[PDB]
RNA sequence: ACGGAAACGCUUUCUAGCUCGCUAUAAUUACC
């Protein structure tokens, strides 16, 4: 009963995309049917080596040098009538667009068995800005000495000769996710809507995304009072966290595209934009002094994220709660909400 | 084919490798980075690993793997390609008939890597 | 009470990825990664004896001590009497004997589907000024390996009431460890561990180990 | 009652990785370890048969002196006969000869392509207030090493029955040692052990042993 | 030609002597990037290679042999010390040069020598 | 019809006890 625990749930309110490094080739999969075909390539193989088709298979597969059809394609060049091999196929959603396209997707973070799962190692990332954001002791510092960075002594924590072990973030613990089934996984495309334009123009890039409304679950302990006293207030700190980004960012944009905030609010692990990856208060100067010079970060703020995704929206208080405001079908990536609770001993 | 000298072969190959000479300090400059190899090198290792306490017939499932994932990564990055070509790894593949044939090659793509870190490559 | 041996016996279920110790000896030549403690003959992850021991002990100076316990030597004599005391004569030796944990379902895994016994997980760090990225690989124990568990204690000298405490001490001892990690990234979510299927035997002399397995069963 | 010598044999199998070493300052010019007794002319690792007699009899003494004995001049009349007693006439010379234990498998090794004999165990402790770490390499034979294992005994001047009890003593002091450690950093998972293939057979005089097989097969 | 009887240990002096050493510490004297941390995986192997250069014939460790290169070159690209070290040693070169047990155990040695000059010279 | 016969340099003794390879770190930023 000594420490404390916390069981937080997280309702995806659009896409989410952490993702570990890998990413799919158009030459691995088959858009056939509703379902996006994943094959498993050694599976592939060895019906293809079954098949007398093998050498074929390969002198394709090593023929990229920037192959301008590949694809599954080359299944129907041949017999190809076969495909029970491999598994879990991602079904159409129509978003995403131009198909018959897709080029280059990128996976989302899976574990030892093939399922996919949210690492406690992210969303304790999302909760640090979170925190780090909020507490007035440290929004005000970063390194000058030398092109700028993080203070990164502006929280102690490691052992300190002599000293009684101060660290605060080794006393807040959070749960790896369990995995989930991979049948709620979509694939969300990019798209940048600059209130400069005033439009929004999609770019060439796929993300594998947990479909919006899924629940997942986390535990969260603290081994210290400041961490128990910490992680309490998390409600309260994450919806001042968003009353200050829309303040800053979102409330500059077309409230078509703001989604609407249901329970808290938490930006995690996407292409959610740099604002929610920093403190954006100080970062503000620096991270625009990055980009000038090549493919530019062209607003003085940034550009606002969006996801072309099925318009799910049936969330239910008395009546339609249409999670998204606007009509043509745009979520705002990376963002979700959740609600965190307290167990006991 | 390659067995018993095969450090020799191995580094012959490597210092053939391709070479992105544009670099202001582009010495040899190798193309390629650990990073691109690493899934095959651990599926490799975990290959010798498993053969250990397992028999040569009955383990082909994974090296047909290993030969789709290197020609896969072959497609995917220019240097892989290369550098399979100039150490002749997928002829190498083909060839491994005995246990004694597959640790040989295991140890081949070992000694690689090596001398692949030794002459500049950057991981 | 006559001399007598009782073993305590579990199978460690992962219920996350596992990250203990390791060094560039065991590296595979090319490994980017932290690499995990394994048994050198099978190349396979094993749970050292050095670290289930421990963790469980300073956890459990938390609860048993109520003294500050700035050094292992200045532990509570219920503390020193089980893992043992290099400074007090009379616990020299101590009656816990930890063992190193091999990993048993194997099979099970290999017919998961796994293409390794060892996943190695991407994480970053985002700079929260330049919104630069640092990326870093390490080496975990996948996720519900199983892993076989002995602990061994011995009755000796301690009569009556000394073994029943020593009981209830390794049985706090394990759900301590339950509600922590196992040494890792824990922090980060690393080291969740649970004992299934644990079970008492007395291996030598005689004793009374129904109480205990009921104790054991339901309460850990 | 007449003269007979019985060999115990078996193949003594590590269970975990195994540490009795010690000489440091003959230690290899290498790098920091703390050395494992090794025999010279091979460099492998050695079980002394001073070690196995030595932790075999310490056990021995929690089980058969029922009183306890402040040297091992105090021992028992049965743990003297066996083990020798300097100090009473009748025992000066004990009936069991413990053999320095080899490296048997060193082929089987080779085989599973094993490049070392020893492993080298990274370690570390944390203070309890700094939470500093301070690490530790200490050295180990590998797991799945076996050593031959060679123990004499010898009848003369003992009733059957008393031959009957030796045996008894015997089983017992092996059964010991498998529910415990061979002299290490035991509490922390080391020195586990196994006897595999044990058999008794009379190598002089005349003795039956089919009964005492059949019965150290049963209690290993 | 590299390794003599006579030869060796005035040459591992020397090669330690040569080596590599941390001008940019105020602090430290001739201070050495190398240390024993980043041998240990090596010199154990070839500890275990003389160790059995006694128990099995040379042919039978050509195995061995091999894979003490491969490691020397791997640590050589992954510490730039280590490749300082093996450079003014000629270690490669004089594994080239091993067709004998009388060679081999020469160049075990040849490196015991090496280290205990590290260490006698400022060590890790 | 050897300053020589006869005489094990032996019996007892674990290189042991105590010590988590641990400590912050979203796989991410930018799209004229």
């Amino acid at each position: 009963n000594d420490y404390r625990t916390f069981k937080l749930s997280l309702l995806t309110l659009a896409p989410i995309h952490i993702g570990n490094g890998e990413k799919y080739t158009s030459r691995e999969f088959i858009y056939e049917n509703k379902k996006f075909y994943f094959p498993d390539m050694g599976k592939f193989y060895n019906k293809m080596v079954e098949k007398r088709l093998a050498e074929k298979f390969e002198a394709f597969l090593i023929q990229t040098r920037p192959n301008n059809n590949r694809l599954i394609s080359f299944l129907n060049d041949n017999r190809i009538a076969e495909r029970s091999f491999g598994g879990y196929s991602i079904s159409e959603t129509g978003l995403e667009s131009d198909k018959n396209a897709i080029n280059e997707v990128n996976k989302f973070i899976r574990d030892a068995f093939g399922n996919p799962y949210i690492p406690g190692s992210s969303l304790k990332g999302a909760i640090r800005t979170i925190l780090m954001n909020t507490t007035p002791k440290w929004n005000n510092e970063n390194a000058v000495n030398r092109f700028p960075k993080e203070n990164k002594n502006l929280i102690p924590w490691g052992p300190k000769k002599g000293k009684e072990y101060d660290d605060l973030f080794n006393a807040i613990r959070v749960s790896d996710s369990k995995p989930f089934d991979n049948k709620s996984l979509i694939l969300v495309q990019k798209w940048d809507y600059s209130a400069k334009t005033n439009k929004a123009k999609p770019l060439p890039l796929y993300r594998e995304s947990i479909s919006p409304l899924t629940k997942i679950e986390f535990e969260i302990t603290t081994t210290t009072d400041e961490a128990g006293r910490l992680i309490e207030e998390l409600g309260k700190r994450a919806q001042a966290f968003y009353k200050d980004y829309k303040a800053f960012f979102l409330s500059e944009f077309p409230d078509d595209k703001i989604q609407a905030n249901l329970q808290y609010p938490i930006y995690l692990g996407a292409g959610s934009g740099a604002w929610t990856k920093t403190l954006f208060k100080q970062a503000d100067g620096i991270l625009q002094r990055r980009y000038s010079r090549m493919k530019t970060k062209m607003v003085k703020k940034g550009v606002l994220k969006l996801t072309k995704a099925p318009l799910k929206t049936v969330k239910i208080p008395s009546g339609n709660h249409s999670l998204v405001k606007n009509h043509e079908s745009f979520y705002e990536m990376g963002k979700a909400n959740f609600m965190i609770k307290e167990i006991d001993k | 084919l390659t067995d018993e000298n095969y450090v020799d072969i191995a580094e012959k190959a490597i210092l053939k490798l391709e070479r992105n000479t544009r670099n202001r300090k582009n010495p040899d400059a190798f193309f390629l980075t650990t990073s691109k190899l690493r899934n095959l090198l651990s599926l490799t290792s975990t290959l010798f690993d498993e053969s250990k306490v397992k028999e040569y017939d009955a383990l082909l499932d994974r090296i047909a793997y290993l030969r789709v994932q290197f020609v896969y990564q072959a497609g995917r990055e220019i240097a892989v390609k290369d550098l399979i070509e100039k150490a002749q790894i997928l002829e190498a593949l083909k060839e491994i008939k005995d246990r004694e044939t597959l640790q040989r090659f295991c140890r081949y793509m070992e000694a690689l890597v090596a001398y692949f870190k030794f002459y500049g490559g950057k991981d | 009470m006559t001399f007598a041996k009782i073993k305590f016996s579990a199978q460690i279920r992962l219920e996350t990825g596992l990250h203990i110790g390791g060094s560039d000896a065991f590296a595979a030549i090319g490994a980017i990664d932290s690499p995990v403690i394994k048994d050198p003959i099978t190349n396979l992850p094993i749970i050292p004896g050095s670290s289930l021991k421990g963790k469980m002990r300073t956890l459990l100076a938390k609860v048993y001590n109520e003294k500050v316990a700035e050094k292992p030597s200045d532990d509570s004599d219920i503390l020193s009497r089980l893992f043992g005391n290099s400074k007090d004569k009379r616990f020299k030796m101590g009656r816990l004997i930890f063992r190193d944990a091999f990993l048993s379902n194997a099979d099970e895994l290999d017919s998961l589907g796994v293409r390794s016994y060892t996943e190695v997980k991407f994480e970053n760090t985002i700079d929260r000024i330049t919104a630069e990225a640092n990326p870093r690989q390490i080496e975990r124990a996948i996720r519900n390996s199983t892993f076989d568990f002995e602990l061994i204690y011995e009755i000796t000298d301690e009569n009556e009431n000394q073994v029943e405490e020593d009981f209830k001490v390794i049985r706090d001892g394990l759900k301590l460890l339950e509600l922590d990690y196992l040494g890792g990234s824990g922090s980060r979510g690393y080291g969740k561990v649970a004992f299934e299927n644990l079970k008492a035997t007395t291996v030598f002399g005689n004793y009374d180990v129904k109480t205990l397995n009921e104790l054991l069963t339901a309460e850990v």
